[PDB]
DNA sequence: GCTGGCACGACTTTTGCACTATAATAGATCATGCTGTTGCACAT
RNA sequence: GCCGC
DNA sequence: ATGTGCAACAGCATGATCGCGGCAAGCTGATCGTGCAAAAGTCGTGCCAGC
């Protein structure tokens, strides 16, 4: 399985069809609720908690 | 790829299930134009096939 | 305590009948790495890269 | 558990939306219909065959009368002569002797299908089977004189008759003895004969109901909170089941308390407890207790597996106080079996013996107790 | 005949034993089950004449 | 009355399967009875419970030509209903045919029609699915009639707005927040005049946005009038049940 | 033994009608009321009917005229 | 005279009526149709 | 679920 | 010169993702009490007919 920690990803940069690469960060604990950070195509910091 | 092949075959079979040769000759003068398949400097399909 | 322990041991995805043809199958089954399981990744969720 | 059985055969229909679906079973009547459909019969013959095979019991004997079958047809030209022929044709099916009117006819048809050269064919075809059957039921000492035959030949004729199948058609049944005993009331032996209960599954039901109803309610995906949409149904179910288990345990504890002696030392030590006796003990009405303990089953090392077998009101006007007729019947069965080879066991004699032992019971009751599960050993 | 015609199965077996080799088909039980299923909703489906 | 073959007549000539909505009267016509108790069978005698999900007074008998209590158990008796039990002597194969029904005592909405992306109720009443779902679950009120007051025909006034209207308007406000309200508002529709108004609006004003919606709504309207169905039947008050053997 | 049914196909050419013709001829020769018109070589009725079609003495029209003749006879 | 299946007056059992805070859980694309918000184009 | 094609 | 109408973009919910076969494994339960007439059913007891 995936080790708990912090992982940064770019989702291959093909989601909005504009060629803009989107970076996201995930915090995964061994037990608990996940925490997430995401980039909007308008460059806005958004979180996705649980 | 077998799942994709099966789904495509299912869709084709259903879209073409109710087609049967039910007549001897329609008598229409219509048709389509047949020419050998050419592509640049190479030939793929002669008119015979 | 007994219910949880026995439920884990007797009925789980990662606790299966071991193969008994040859000693080789037992050896291979014992040191086996699986990506599935309770906290793992399902078959149909698996992309071409995993 | 020192020794545990392997899992019994079980399955459930998978990869099929109507789960568990079903599975057809072949019974005696179904097999008879299958055989009927493959023999040349007229339409009237087919109707008569269906009508007569509908009346075949589980043991393979006809329950309804032949004249009643003719009346059931309710049509002219279907007099008893035709139905007799149809039934006689039907009798010679795979369970040979099936659909027989009586024992005599069954033995006659069973003996009919033979090589016609057996050593005692004509000896028992009608002299023993079609005549003096009641004599053969007894010792048949005078049967040899009646049939003008030696007792040595009869000694083999009786064996030949007994070689036949008594109840044909009962070898076709496909039912499984799965009517095993849950014994939801378990009991072990202790310093005071404590009684416990198993198969409650109350923690499991509580956990499942939580993880489903309160699991969905605690899940924040749905807007608002399902504090009463799902949470306040599991509580009601758990409370109802807890109350039912509590009253069952209370009734069982009362039953063991009033019936400790039946379980201690001799088995036949049951008091004639009435419904009011437990009703006053548990401060509950008799109707609820009767509805509760009427097919619940206990698991005793020696006692019977029931909760209504103890509930007897059979004072029987005993000499000292009262007694229970269950113990009286058990004592009568024990004494009747342990007697002389002649074994008189007269009703008056049995009543006198019981009165001497202290059970003041009339001579007519003891006959009923004996006839309930036994027969008089030539007491007439 | 081979799967769902409850009367068809017995009739065809009787024909085979006799040596007729005749079909006498009917209505599969599965379609009746499906009709009962759809009718068990608020939807009406029927076999018109 | 003998030599009867109900198995042969079970197969009938047919063609062109047709499908339509079922009125409550038709559901009652299919039914052999009404169930009122939830438990399927009792463990007291291992027999189907009276007026339950598994019953023998309806759905047919349980074991061939026998009947409950064993008063009439033989083939000589046919189609006879016992006095003790309503069980009828029958080939016990009708456990797969007799349907039964339940009475809801309160109208409910068919999930088949309300919850689908092209919702039929929503585009039949020209209201969004959101407010329809809100009123169907008692979240908000919907008023009807009320011509004298300033309230509209399809108002979506909430509880606070309802209290304000009651304080101000008093009477003349006919608002309900159950399935009875949506049933009544569907009943009160005059379909032909609605279709004529749709045609007039569509031909009078041309716009690529509203044209598709108007065409869909008039198509549904003409389908409803020509098919003979009544739009009230989308919500159901009588619910049938599957035969026990299935 | 008719391993290949080409000649029978060409006698009445549809590859679909000869199935029905052979089925009805086999029904006549199996159910009853008919006898083979070709020497029977311990073959089943299906291939006997196929051989009869191949020989050119069995087809739909003559079957119909024989049926009409038997209907008029009774 | 001895014995073994039938009924009667208390007792016993059955049946409808009848109201009764915590928690498994998140790792696919891929396409399609509908709804809400915003920006472009025309009018007095 | 594991395996075979 | 400001206001109104319409087309386009982003977000959201819905539906689908090849067959055929052999081991396997767990059982998916129940429910509620009421206190009472009203009914049906049952048991200890005495009867006449057969041996
Ligand atoms: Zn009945």
């Amino acid at each position: 399985h995936r080790s708990p920690g912090v992982f940064f990803d770019s989702d291959k940069g093909k989601t909005h069809s504009s060629g803009k690469v989107l970076y996201n960060a995930r915090i995964i604990p061994y037990r608990g609720s996940w925490l997430d950070f995401e980039f909007d195509p308008k460059d806005n910091l958004f979180v996705r908690i649980d | 790829k077998t799942a994709n092949s099966g789904y495509l075959t299912r869709r084709l079979v259903d879209v073409a299930q109710d087609l049967v040769v039910t007549e001897d000759d329609c008598g229409t003068h219509e048709g389509i134009m047949m020419t050998p398949v050419i592509e640049g400097g190479d030939v793929k399909e002669p008119l015979r096939d | 305590i007994s219910a949880a322990v026995k439920e884990f041991f007797g009925s789980s995805q990662l606790s299966q009948f071991m193969d008994q043809n040859n000693p080789l199958s037992e050896i291979t089954h014992k040191r086996r790495i699986s990506a599935l399981g309770p906290g793992g990744l399902t078959r149909e969720r698996a992309g071409f890269e995993v | 558990t020192a020794g545990t059985p392997s899992g019994n055969g079980v399955d459930y229909q998978d990869d099929e939306l109507p789960v568990y679906q079903g599975e057809t079973t072949q019974s005696l009547q179904d097999y008879l219909m299958w055989q009927v459909e493959l023999t040349p019969f007229t339409d009237t013959d087919r109707a008569i065959a269906t009508s007569i095979v509908d009346a075949v019991d589980d043991t393979g004997y006809l329950t309804i009368q032949i004249e009643d079958i003719v009346d059931s047809i309710g049509d002219d030209e279907i007099g008893l002569e035709e139905v007799e022929a149809v039934l006689k044709r039907i009798q010679r099916f795979d369970p040979v002797g099936v659909a027989a009117k009586d024992l005599r006819d069954c033995l006659l048809i069973q003996l009919s299908q033979f090589a016609k050269e057996t050593p005692w064919l004509e000896e028992a075809r009608l002299i023993i089977s079609d005549h003096l059957d009641l004599l053969a039921n007894h010792d048949f000492r005078t049967l040899m004189r009646v049939t003008r035959l030696k007792e040595e030949v009869l000694k083999e004729a009786v064996n030949l008759i007994q070689s036949l199948d008594p109840r044909p058609g009962q070898s076709i049944q496909t039912g499984e003895p799965e009517y095993v005993i849950p014994d939801v009331l378990v009991r072990k032996v202790n310093d005071r004969w404590v009684v416990e209960l198993n198969s409650d599954s109350l923690p499991r039901l509580k956990i499942n109901q939580q993880y489903a109803a309160m699991g969905n309610s605690a899940r924040n995906d749905a807007d608002g909170q399902f504090i009463r949409s799902n949470l306040q149904e599991a509580r009601w179910l758990i409370k109802s089941l807890e109350s039912a288990n509590d009253t069952l345990l209370r009734v069982s504890r009362c039953i063991v308390e009033q019936q400790q002696a039946f379980f201690e030392q001799g088995e036949e030590y049951m008091k004639p407890m009435v419904l009011a006796d437990i009703a006053q003990a548990v401060e509950m009405h008799e109707s609820t207790i009767s509805r509760v303990t009427t097919q619940k089953y206990l698991h005793s090392p020696r006692g019977i597996f029931e909760l209504k077998y103890f509930f007897s009101s059979h004072v029987n006007t005993e000499g000292g106080g009262e007694a229970s007729s269950t113990a009286i019947r058990a004592l009568v069965k024990k004494l009747i079996a342990a007697e002389n080879p002649a074994k008189p066991l007269s009703d008056s004699k049995l009543t006198s013996m019981l009165s001497e032992q202290g059970i003041m019971v009339a001579r007519r009751t003891v006959a009923k107790y004996r006839e309930s599960l036994s027969i008089p050993p030539s007491n007439q | 005949v081979k799967s769902d015609d409850v009367n068809g199965r017995t009739k065809m077996y009787k024909n085979i034993v006799d040596g007729n080799h005749q079909m006498e088909p009917g209505m599969p039980e599965s379609f009746n089950v499906l009709l009962k299923e759809i009718r068990s909703l608020g939807i009406n489906i029927e076999l018109e004449d | 009355l003998l030599k009867f073959l109900k198995a042969q007549t079970k197969t009938e000539e047919f063609d062109a399967i047709k499908i339509a909505l079922a009125s409550p009267d038709m559901i009652r016509s299919w039914s052999f009875g009404e169930v009122k108790k939830p438990e399927t069978i009792n463990y007291r005698t291992f027999k189907p419970e009276r007026d339950g999900l598994f019953c023998a007074r309806i759905f047919g008998p349980v074991k061939d030509y026998e009947c409950l209590c064993g008063k009439y158990k033989r083939l000589k008796h046919r189609g006879v209903i016992c006095e003790k039990c309503g069980v009828e002597v029958t080939q016990t194969k009708v456990r797969r045919e007799r349907m039964g029904h339940i009475e809801l005592a309160s109208p409910t909405a068919h999930i088949w029609f309300l919850k689908s992306l092209p919702s039929r109720i929503g585009l039949l009443l020209d209201m969004p699915l959101r407010d329809i779902e809100r009123v169907l679950y008692f979240e908000s009120y919907v008023v009807i009639e009320g011509g004298m007051t300033n309230l509209e025909r399809q108002q979506i006034l909430t509880e606070e707005q309802y209290l304000d209207a009651l304080e101000e308007f008093g009477d003349e406000f006919d608002a309900k927040m159950g399935a009875e309200a949506i049933q009544a508002l569907l009943k009160s529709m005059d379909l032909e005049q609605e279709c004529e108004q749709l045609r007039e609006e569509l031909n009078e004003t041309n716009s690529e946005t509203k044209r598709k919606k108007l065409t869909k709504r008039i198509k549904l309207l003409e389908a409803f009038v020509q098919s003979g169905n009544k739009p009230e039947w989308m919500i159901l008050t009588v619910l049938p049940v599957l035969p026990p053997d299935l | 033994a008719r391993v290949t049914v080409q000649d029978a196909v060409e006698k009445i050419g549809n590859r679909f009608d000869l199935v029905l013709v052979a089925a009805r001829r086999a029904r006549q020769m199996q159910v009853g009321g008919k006898d083979p018109l070709v020497p029977e070589e311990n073959d089943k009725t299906t291939v006997i009917a196929l051989r009869e079609i191949e020989e050119g003495l069995i087809n739909n029209q003559i079957l119909d005229v024989r049926e009409r003749q038997e209907q008029q006879e009774q």
